[PDB]
This record gives C-alpha cells, sequence and structure tokens, in this order.
C-alpha cells in the first residue's frame, strides 16, 4: 500500500 | 498499489 501525496 | 492523495 504505496500512500503518496499530491499538493 | 499506489494511492495518489491530492491535497488542495
Amino acid at each position: 500500500k504505496n500512500v503518496l501525496y499530491r499538493r | 498499489s499506489k494511492t495518489f492523495i491530492q491535497v488542495x
């Protein structure tokens, strides 16, 4: 589960 | 699974 964030 | 959480 690769949780990434994009602002 | 690549989850891209958008923040603003």
